[PDB]
């Protein structure tokens, strides 16, 4: 509360939601989330201190500020609401956030390269479970036959 | 020893479990020093005086260990009632489990 | 250099507190809480704690084990544990 | 013949007595164990000091227990202060040399 | 071979297993009318098809980079893109190279470390942190004689087995040996003060 | 998978048991314990 | 704790002007034993009172 006091819009549905965001990664903080708020109340919200308290990593964090990127400057409450879909994302894709804007970039374009296409896939793949690829390859080989 | 069929014509063996031991932590009496009297001095006031504004402040001091008391059990209160619930939440947790 | 308890009522007590200086009294608080973890993660009694005050180093696994260790014996010894620690704290503790 | 038939009388009586009783053989040696005396304790200091300090136990019997009898019941975790009176008065009047 | 009876008693693994565990090679050639090893590790099925060969030359571990290659290291030594780079970064804390070779005792050293992780029932991420706190901070995988590799898996284990008894986990021990590194002062340190 | 479910039952009984000890332990170290109010309780009737 | 410093201050000042408006120096009433640390000085009051 006393973070969102000093400016967070309310009252339409577009920032309820970053609200709600915001709110997300404070409870994924958990315990550590009164550090958090107070580097963040302060000017010091540095990557390193936010990741020991996520249990996550820096080579994580670093790479999910990129997408739409403020990366080096964690100023403000709404940097951190920005988190949470990209980390929900990198979790339910099992790759990281920086292996993310490769499957934005290559699924919305039109005429994508074969390259292109094929490091995207051999992506989304190494990530899958053993008996999960085995499931893949099973679907596979009847189609390219 | 078997029989034509490969089951086993003897008993198997059999191994009583071990009795869960009963848990034991480490229980201490809490040691402490008294305290040694300040230096006297006489006062400005006779004894009829200075024994009032003594007792007034020892009045004051029992006010505060009252108080002290009061918060010292009290603070213990509020320590349990968040072990029990902690207690509680990862209890659930295997209830869910 | 993590500031004695002599060097951070000094250091408490200033004029006003530099830029730095301050930071060193935050490192002082922050082994202070590290060492209240290395107690609650041994659930080490109060006890316990006296004894170790007097020089028990921590901060390393190879001693992290021997306090694990010593803690592991008290609780053996359990209901009379005071008096294990109190005649250890005196020069008479005995095998009897 | 004699003496080894009564010994394990004796041990049968005893273990069946323990048995329902509900103590077992340590608690049985620790009632039944001689002093073997040896340095004081830390709360046996602060027993002391509380005993030495404060009023002076009254040299007249009959009080002597009474006025002691409080802290020594706090040193004992006894119930009563009263049990305490009574308690003193037991090691008094029966006692190992 | 003793060594690898004793690793194949505790971790309770395979023969195969505790011979990777005991410093050996990854082995190209198929076993027991089986797929060997190499196959079974990175080509099954190949990623997109492509065989991966031992090409050479061409390997890139940091993450923000691109490279067919370093997908199928990720499934087989089923590390994430960090991971990889964190398999790299314990296989020579002293080499601070970015790009590995496609040589195969270069994929016998991070698969041994992986298997550090995956036989202790640690992450990764987990053996990291808790071969700083150990005397194997400076250790070359590549250089690993057979006398220090075993006194580290003796470390591990005996370090992992006494987390489990004490029921404290990796990140708490972490807490407990961390270094201060100080930095400014709190609001409840102001309250303190 | 009845009897995975009676292990998890023990499982669960067995952290019961280990709760029920950290209360006791809590109630032993905590400083209001009994032997504080018993001292007091001896002190205060000696002056009383 | 720091309040109790006081307190036994003006019990001794007390006890001092007991002897000089009565010439018994060799009998003493405050005595020590009131703060004990066991109970982190709890009933302190009671008995310098």
């Amino acid at each position: 509360l006393q973070t969102l006091s000093q400016g967070a819009p309310a009252g339409t549905i577009t920032e309820l939601y970053n609200i709600s965001d915001f709110h997300n990664l404070i409870n994924r903080c958990g315990e550590q989330a009164g550090t958090v708020l107070d580097a963040l109340q302060s000017g010091t919200l540095t990557v390193k201190i936010l990741a020991q308290a996520l249990n996550l990593s820096e080579e994580v964090i670093t790479q999910a500020l990129t997408l739409a990127g403020q990366k080096p400057e964690l100023t403000t409450w709404a940097q951190l609401a920005v988190l949470p879909p990209r980390l929900d994302l990198a979790d339910t894709l099992h790759i990281t956030p920086k292996d993310i804007t490769t499957l934005l970039t290559v699924s919305e374009n039109v005429r994508p390269f074969y390259t292109d296409l094929s490091a995207l896939a051999g992506l989304l793949q190494a990530g899958l479970n053993e008996q999960q690829t085995k499931q893949l390859q099973n679907q596979s080989e009847p189609r390219r036959n | 020893n078997l029989s034509i069929d490969g089951q086993p014509l003897s008993l198997p063996v059999f191994a009583a479990p071990a009795d869960p031991a009963a848990l034991l932590s480490a229980a201490a009496a809490a040691s402490g020093g008294s305290k040694p009297l300040p230096s006297a001095d006489i006062p400005a006031m006779r004894f009829p005086q200075a024994l009032d504004s003594a007792r007034s402040l020892t009045g004051q001091l029992m006010q505060f260990g009252s108080t002290l008391l009061g918060l010292i059990e009290r603070r213990d209160a509020e320590a349990m009632s968040e072990l029990l619930q902690n207690q509680a939440g990862e209890l659930m947790l295997s209830s869910l489990r | 250099g993590i500031l004695t308890t002599s060097e951070a009522r000094k250091l408490i007590i200033k004029k006003g507190q530099t830029a730095g200086d301050k930071e060193k009294l935050a490192a002082w608080c922050q082994a202070l809480a590290q060492r209240v973890l290395v107690i609650r993660t041994f659930t080490l009694s109060n006890a316990e704690l006296q004894t170790l005050s007097q020089g028990a180093p921590a901060g390393t696994i190879t001693e992290l084990y021997n306090i694990s260790d010593f803690h592991n014996l008290i609780n053996r010894c359990g209901e009379q544990a005071g008096t294990v620690l109190d005649a250890l704290q005196s020069g008479t503790l005995t095998v009897k | 013949g004699k003496t080894r038939q009564k010994m394990l009388s004796f041990l049968s009586r005893i273990t069946q007595w323990l048995n329902t009783q509900n103590i077992t053989v340590e608690q049985l040696m620790l009632l039944l164990d001689k002093i073997s005396p040896a340095a004081p304790t830390k709360e046996m200091q602060v027993l002391l000091d509380l005993l030495r300090n404060g009023g002076i136990d009254k040299t007249n019997t009959k009080t002597l227990y009474t006025t002691m009898a409080p802290v020594i019941t706090a040193a004992m975790q006894l119930d009563i202060t009263e049990s305490g009176e009574a308690l003193l008065r037991w090691l008094d009047n029966n006692h190992p040399a | 071979f003793t060594e690898t009876l004793l690793y194949r008693k505790r971790y309770g693994i395979d023969t195969e297993t505790a011979l990777m565990l005991c410093n050996a090679g990854i082995s190209r050639i198929s076993y027991d009318g089986q797929l060997s090893h190499f196959d079974r590790l990175f080509n099954n099925p190949p990623l997109n098809g492509v065989t991966y060969t031992l090409g050479g030359d061409d390997i890139l571990m940091e993450p923000d980079a691109g490279d067919p290659r370093r997908e199928v290291l990720k499934r087989a030594f089923r590390v994430d893109n960090t991971g990889l780079w964190q398999l790299l970064v314990i296989t020579n804390r002293e080499n601070k190279s970015k790009t590995i070779e496609n040589k195969t005792e270069k994929l016998r050293g991070l698969l041994f470390v992986r298997l550090l992780a995956d036989v202790h029932n640690l992450t990764v991420a987990q053996l990291d942190a808790l071969l700083q706190i150990s005397p194997y901070n400076s250790m070359n995988v590549y250089a690993l004689d057979g006398k220090t590799r075993q006194k580290m898996l003796s470390f591990l284990s005996r370090i992992t087995q006494w987390l489990n008894t004490q029921n404290i986990t990796v990140e708490q021990l972490m807490l407990l040996l961390d270094k201060i590194s100080p930095a400014a002062p709190t609001k409840e340190m102001q309250v303190l003060l | 998978v009845r009897r995975t479910a009676t292990e998890m039952q023990r499982e669960h009984m067995e952290i019961q048991q280990a709760q029920t000890q950290a209360q006791l332990e809590f109630l032993q170290r905590k400083f209001s314990n009994k032997a504080l109010y018993s001292w007091l309780r001896g002190r205060l009737a000696s002056i009383y | 704790y720091r309040f109790y410093d006081l307190t036994a201050a003006r019990c001794m000042m007390a006890e001092k002007a007991y002897a000089w408006q009565t010439n018994d120096t060799a009998t003493r009433y405050i005595k020590s034993g009131a703060w004990q640390s066991n109970n982190a000085g709890l009933m302190a009051g009671e008995s310098l009172l």
